[PDB]
């Protein structure tokens, strides 16, 4: 994990998203994902 | 599965001869999300910048050198009516059934489109009214004489109302023509803002209610167009040296909030998000999507341009429309519950008649019964049915 | 509209010819051909799918007179027709 | 392997008496319910078995001789057509007219009501699909609704009817359902409608009979959704001149009452009122059709007035075919008019101007008989808003004139302060944020009578009550859309101290959100530390507490 | 002068004839109730003279041989007795013995269900006023209830009930009311009450009489509210000695009922499964007055076990005179017992052992009974965390372990997943913040199911089932009160595309308010963006908009 | 507008000889609004720092050196209960219906006052638990190890688990006994906030649910005691020196937030909003009224001192109790509605019993039926007076 940032959580709420390519875990406007198209980003996802 | 549509209006004579292009086409309406493709067409259309309107029944269009609105039914997909206004279009907004029109003589029409009732407010602005915003109670008006004006929508619409109408509030720190005008989705008295941009090179942030100006940016060239992301977080602006540009609220040294500085303090904005090529043309009209991650501007030489504002710092070209694209507006994905539904419209007329509203009566269940428990549960209802096996014992 | 023009000809002709192995339905053919050849700008595309679509129906009342088919399509012909007069989309239906 | 439900089901149906089975009739319904699977199935197995047995007993019980059986009957095939799909209802052509024989021979009404609700079920769902309504409710449809009008027609003039009011409201409800989806096929029926519904529109005193609410509103949103029927695509022209008439009624019956004053009022749309005769009881109404049933007295011609207002209510809580023309400058001539007409204060019966030749009786009898006018006029307001919305902005100013002058007229039957506190919210909440200073010093009692309300329940000046519950929802409405500078200080003071006492967490977090700044410009202290000792892990509370401070 | 209300009163009691004064009973109690002024002052002017003649015309309506005069008099001192005071409460003295008199007359049941009611009003109202108790409560009481007791009283085993089950709760209900204020005075009463209620505790199926829900709710909080009449503060040992032999019911009637079953359940708390037969259809109870009307039938035994369970509800549902000691430790002992006989899957007859002696249709019967069975314990746990507040803490794993078998047993039972929504909310909102991993895996099933209904109502998979208001009113509380931490990211996803493609105001707010990190710690981006485009004015984005209040 | 109320509690012999006081008084209850006065007082206790829990039903005080709480009813007025513990009272607070208790040995006990368990920890600690804080969710322990352990409340109370309970968390920073713990009103995994105060000059902000500690604060004197204002805006610290100091979290400079330093770099205040003589001494015990204008603080002469930190007026002596004020402790002027009300206490038994919960199930309408709207409508409700008029007819 990456150490503490003081300005982190309200950031999150009051300045534009700066992940590449935002809520693309939602699949709001993409087609729907089986499960070889799903996301599996966390290595416990992975792993299993 | 969401899929969002916009609808793009063109103007001018075509810049290249191409029979693939048909000439008569002057609206689009378009899907962007998941594949782009043409959706509809309406024909006959020359419409400046601002002066496109959207709703769910409905396109008005204001038209190039013309005191005429064309309004089409999009439920028919055809060409609905011709209106015909007193005065020359500068710019026009849609808020609810109201149409709000800024004309070349300064002057402020409201048309109700169920009603056919016109309000032609007083010339308080000496030249024409470039840009135009609303809110369900304001009305912010920004002329070419360096004015701002603050009206209020309740008192603009009043039946048997004979004073002349004056604005709350003029907003005239600025030293030249208005170019753009976009308001935060507030209401509230002291959370509300609007960013105004002039050919002073300058964006002021205003708490129009109150006439207060928050905050002043200075940009190197004078901004055409903006809009606000629909978080309220940034402001994107267009610039005349084919820039794109954002400004931040709430960074580490933040324009609003209690981590800002004085308002009398003008931040200098130099670092552009993105740039056009010469061949493009600088951003005439801009738009923000539903997500608020993609950003479409169109451009005076016919191509729209996406911008992915997470993903890349340089714009997609999604086509070609061969003529100069003046306006872009984007649809909810979302469906909206509204209580009537404005089928048909009625044209603006001067007469004495009593004040009639046209509207289609929407089925939203304002009326409920115990009966309808009983339709609308699976099954039977528990105690209905041993009232109902008492009552027949 | 965005492939090249021999891919998507080769597409249509694949779809004619799994209607020809019976892999797919007449009706279905028909359905996911038309609008293509209703609002496709390229020619030769309307052309080719015009003589699929004219194939299709000589094929289908060669046995005997499929009176199903034929008046699901004369009904969408009308409905194309009534749907909207100033429309240049109905010498489609003519031409049919 | 056939479910356990359904073999339950067909082993009680089995074994169960015919007189013992309406008994375990909630049984047979949850256990059908639980039969999910076999019953959507397409047309051996056992539960393929065991469900055609179970349609046999179906069709044997609603043809059977015992009306419990039919009962039965009845309640299975409800659970039926909610459970099974497609199958099942492509598989009751013989459940319909079964159904419809339940109506008409002698079986008792409870039984005959669910056989009403399961045929409405019935052509309901059937909508889904175009061509079952060719088959089954396009042929069977003329049928019930000629058994429904039996029953609810009145069988002569000597004779009441036979069937009680409520079934009466359940036949009106079903046809109200049904106009709207089948407006061809109930096109012959709207001449029978029209004249059974006629005395429960607006019922008087002078009718001698009690008619339900129920009844009353149904029969008004049938009448209303009559105007689907209309050949030549009519409906918007029905509607138009229906609604005319009857807010002509309401002029001519206003007359009647309102006889005893003189009135100052004049009319935007050129009504002109009647001479009208001094002596005599006030008298209305005619037998013909297009008249209403007659009435006779003061509080009689009060509610038939109450009656038409409620009539006009439903119109704009009924949906429309086609676009119409709303009379908004009429309905706001004609509530201004009701509204004009006053009820004098203790003493101020000398100072109302009132006829010489009327009797002081009359006089008393229309000082009772006002603010349940001025209630129905409140609650008209209340639908044009909420159907118009943002539309209704034009209006706003003479509604917030009319609830004034009323809520200071009676401010002491909670009644009416409880539906001028839910018009408050409305309008405010529409048009409230640019009010001007005149307007919101006269809204200022309504202000004080709400937040005395409240102290009252809270105790701080008692129980939950309606005028209450209206007062707290409208309390926020006075912090998010008002303008806090055209308020003084105590009468934010005294909503401050109101949303603290009742510790409403909207006011106190919109009191928070909004603070007063007076005419010198000073701050009023905030009341954040009430909110956050009060309700501390609330996540809106949060927010405050971490960006108010900053 | 007098009020117009009153002088419309008065005027209209002595012009109208006694037998349509039940149509005019709706105007005359509104005037009434707006007549809160002169009846309210004690006692020669207008209003004096009014108010003595309008008291003489209620006195002799109420002495009157006319049922409807007694019927208008009953509702007009019910309106006295609401908005007139002391002074009312005082004159009221032979209002009592014609109400009672009303009661023994063979008048009709409303008349009756009304006065019934109106005394019940009329003794709260008298117990505050000390000098007025042992005026007027203590001699009428006896009589009062010696005659409600006679109409409920079973006549014989031969001749049924003659008032119907709601007028016998009515009665139930108002003695119910009076328990609690009178004690000692219905202390002689206990034990009719007791013999009379005891068919409606829990009705069977072979009792062959359909009984109201509100009669069984009502006959359980009587006779749980007897133990306020107990003599020599016996109100705690009462209560729980029959708490406790409740759950010894459960215990004897779940023996019968899971014959079926061999049961691995082991009692923590000392009771022991007995042998019962395998030879025939199960029966309980008997005819002693220690014990509940007797049943024969797995599906009656199946009643009667719910019955039970809605009556232990009860307990929690009413209030105590004294501290009592809840046995929560055999309580959760018997829910275990009934929670983990699970009914099996589709084709998995062999999956739960049972007793080869019995048949598959008693089988098939349990495995239909169980999920009532389980739905009466999770109402019976809702009940418990209601009451105990952050009391139920200890229990928290338990109740939650249960919860999660049974919604895994029947995830096919929109009811049984209904109320297990309400009690995950009610669990999580208790201690839901600090719940380990495994606890959150194990909840994982029932979040996927709230979020699969919820976007099965949205159309994102219409009018909106219970089971999916029960789930959208939990979707909150899973970002609130759950750990986010031990969550795994499709669990957060489909949390956040149900809120955003189900408008959930609350839960957007939510999942905004407690946001997912990744195993990065980088926090996932916000739904706002969405929030302030569906509800662009509302509260909740109002206070994420306080950085900029100034 | 309110009426506030608050609990003062004596340790130790009195100092004068001669006093109206009464020397065997060792609990009184005050009405600090409108006017000062004795409300009531319990005959006999000597109650340390830390050791007072005020109920609406109880007063719980532990003993000097002495493993006895004494129980007090608060709705009789006599003294209920002498409740013994296995180990000598350091610290008790009271959460829900758990009185938490830190004993001189570093164990941890949970006193169930309505069923009668006694659930003890193991002595993870290896000095005395010097003070406690207790959350809906969390228990905090502080000893004098300089070392803060957390708990979880669910797995404390767990009914049948007999595995040895273990600290969730241990926040250890500190280098010297921790004085005082107080918590944010917020239990959100990030926004919630712990503030600890030791004998190391020191006080430390923690998050104790992550274990970041937010900020470190050094003050000239080692706090003695401490408060967080209602709002949550500043911390009032007592020090060694006589004087009282204000840490304002979110002021000019924040210290949480976006403008915020580093929590490495440490903030040090210096400036004292109020200073006590000599004669007086340092504050034992401080608390915050209700509204948070005003503050009241106990000193080992005997004076309860008031403080108007809004004003910033010189401090008022209320009265002077002739002993050590160890305990000062605001009664809620609003009453909270309660289910079950604690007549009754259980004291801590050690035997097989199924577990018992005993309290006054209270009158709080947990159902509903057709009739109660009839007796509670004033009046007869109108649908069912039309029923019963057809009923009768």
């Amino acid at each position: 994990p990456l150490p503490y940032k003081p300005r982190a959580y309200w950031d999150n709420i009051y300045r534009l998203p700066t992940t590449p390519n935002p809520f693309a875990y939602l699949n709001l406007f993409g087609l729907p994902r089986d499960e070889d198209s799903e996301m599996y980003p966390d290595r416990m996802s992975r792993l299993r | 599965m969401l899929t969002e549509e916009f609808v793009s209006a063109i103007c001018g004579p075509p810049l290249s001869s191409n029979t693939a292009i048909a000439k008569d086409v002057g609206i689009y309406c378009h899907t962007l999300s998941p594949s782009y493709s043409v959706k509809s067409t309406f024909k006959k259309s020359s419409v400046p910048v601002n002066c496109l309107a959207v709703s769910d029944t409905h396109i008005f269009a204001g038209q190039h050198e013309k005191a005429y609105v064309h309004v089409y039914s999009r439920l028919r997909g055809n060409q609905e009516a011709f209106v015909a206004l007193p005065e020359r279009i500068r710019c026009l907004i849609l808020i609810g059934d109201i149409l709000v029109v800024g004309t070349t003589e300064g002057r402020l029409m409201l048309w109700e489109i169920c009603t056919g009732r016109l309000v032609s407010t007083p010339a308080r602005h000496v030249q024409a009214v470039s840009c135009v915003a609303a809110t369900p109670s304001h009305v912010l008006t920004g002329s070419d004489d360096s004015d701002i004006h603050v009206w209020s929508l309740s008192q603009l619409l009043e039946l048997d109302s004979a004073a002349e109408h004056e604005p709350l509030r003029t907003l005239a720190n600025h030293r030249a023509a208005i170019t753009a005008l976009a308001v935060s989705p507030s209401d509230s008295a002291d959370t509300n803002f609007c960013v105004s941009a002039s050919k002073d090179k300058s964006c002021i942030i205003w708490n129009y209610q109150t006439g207060d100006a928050l905050r002043t940016l200075i940009f190197p060239g004078y901004p055409l167009c903006m809009s606000l992301d629909p978080s309220s977080r940034a402001i994107f602006v267009s610039c005349e040296d084919s820039s794109l540009y954002v400004a931040e609220m709430f960074g580490e040294k933040p324009l609003l909030g209690p981590g800002s500085e004085d308002p009398s303090t003008v931040v200098q904005i130099s670092t552009p998000f993105g740039a056009t090529q010469p061949d493009v043309g600088p951003a005439s009209c801009l738009s923000v999507s539903y997500d608020g991650t993609m950003l479409l501007t169109g451009h005076p030489r016919g191509q729209i341009m996406r911008w992915d504002i997470s993903e890349n710092k340089s714009p997609v070209e999604l086509a070609n429309l061969n003529a100069a694209v003046t306006n872009l507006i984007f649809v909810s994905p979302f469906l909206t519950s509204k209580p009537t539904k404005t089928v048909n419209i009625i044209k603006p007329s001067q007469a004495e008649r009593a004040y009639t509203f046209t509207a289609q009566f929407e089925p939203m269940s304002f009326t409920k019964s115990r009966l309808d428990s009983l339709l609308n549960a699976t099954g039977f209802p528990a105690d209905a049915l041993e009232s109902a096996i008492v009552a027949f014992y | 509209t965005t492939l090249d023009k021999d891919l998507r000809e080769k597409v249509v002709g694949s779809l004619v010819l799994l209607r020809r192995k019976d892999v797919i339905d007449s009706v279905s053919l028909l359905t996911t051909l038309f609008p293509i050849l209703i609002s496709s700008p390229s020619k030769s595309l309307r052309t080719l799918i015009y003589t699929k679509i004219i194939s299709d129906l000589r094929e289908s009342n060669a046995k005997a007179t499929n009176h199903k088919l034929n008046r699901t399509i004369q009904t969408v012909l009308h409905n194309l027709l009534t749907s909207d007069r100033t429309s240049s989309k109905g010498l489609w239906a003519c031409r049919i | 392997t056939a479910p356990p439900d359904l073999r339950v089901v067909c082993h009680r149906l089995a074994s169960t008496p015919v007189d013992s089975l309406p008994r375990l009739c909630p049984l047979l319904i949850n256990h059908v319910l639980r039969c999910g699977g076999p019953l959507s199935e397409p047309q051996t197995s056992e539960t393929a078995m065991l469900v055609h047995k179970f349609r046999t007993h179906i069709t044997s019980l609603l043809t059977g001789k015992s009306p419990a059986g039919r009962f039965t009957a009845v309640c299975l095939i409800k659970a039926v057509i909610d459970v099974g799909g497609w199958e099942s209802l492509r598989s009751a052509e013989p459940w319909i007219r079964g159904l419809i024989g339940v109506l008409q021979k002698p079986d008792p009404l409870s039984s005959k009501e669910l056989s009403i609700v399961t045929l409405t079920k019935l052509y309901i769902l059937l909508q889904d699909y175009q061509t079952l309504i060719r088959e089954m409710a396009t042929p069977t449809l003329p049928g019930y609704a000629t058994a429904c009008l039996q029953l609810i027609k009145p069988p002569a003039s000597g004779r009441p009817l036979k069937v009680p009011l409520n079934f009466v409201d359940t036949v009106a409800w079903s046809l109200s359902k049904l106009v709207v989806l089948y407006s061809t096929t109930m096109r012959p029926f709207s001449g029978q409608i029209k004249s059974a519904l006629r005395p429960y529109i607006a019922p008087t005193s002078s009718d001698n009979v009690v008619v339900p609410q129920s009844l009353k509103e149904n029969s008004r949103n049938l009448l209303i959704l009559l105007t689907y029927t209309a050949p030549k695509n009519g409906s918007s022209d029905e509607w138009v001149k229906a609604i005319r008439a009857t807010i002509l009624d309401c002029h001519t019956t206003a007359d009647q009452v309102f006889r005893a004053v003189r009135e100052s009022w004049e009319s935007t749309t050129g009504y002109h009122i009647q001479p009208v005769n001094a002596t005599g009881e006030p008298s209305g109404g005619g037998d013909s059709v297009d008249e209403l049933p007659p009435w006779s007295g003061l509080q009689a011609g009060a509610e038939r007035l109450t009656g038409l207002l409620e009539y006009l209510t439903a119109y704009f809580n009924n949906p429309t075919r086609a676009p119409v023309n709303v009379p908004l400058g009429e309905l706001l001539d004609l509530t201004t008019r009701l509204t004009l007409v006053i009820p004098p204060s203790l003493g101020a019966e000398d100072s109302i101007e009132t006829n010489p030749a009327i009797g002081r009786d009359e006089k008393a009898e229309l000082w009772s008989a006002l603010p349940d006018i001025h209630h129905a006029v409140l609650r008209l307001h209340c639908a044009i808003i909420r159907r118009l919305e943002a539309n209704a902005i034009p209006l706003a100013t003479d509604i917030i004139d009319q609830m004034v002058r009323v809520s200071t007229a009676s401010k002491q039957l909670p009644s009416v302060r409880e539906t001028a506190y839910i018009l408050a919210k409305e309008i405010l909440l529409l048009a409230g944020s640019t009010l001007p200073k005149l307007t919101v010093d006269i809204l200022i009692p309504l202000i004080q009578s709400s937040c005395h309300d409240i102290l009252t329940a809270a105790g701080h000046a008692s129980t939950a009550s309606p005028v209450s519950q209206a007062a707290s929802a409208l309390l926020p409405t006075f912090f998010t859309h008002l303008p806090q500078k055209h308020l003084p200080p105590d009468i934010r003071g005294l909503l401050d101290r109101t949303a603290i006492l009742s510790h409403n967490q909207s006011a106190m977090l919109a009191s928070c959100l909004h603070p007063y700044r007076d005419s010198r410009g000073r701050y009023y202290p905030s009341i954040l530390p009430f909110l956050v000792r009060r309700f501390p892990r609330d996540e809106s509370v949060e927010v405050l507490r971490s960006n108010l401070v900053k």
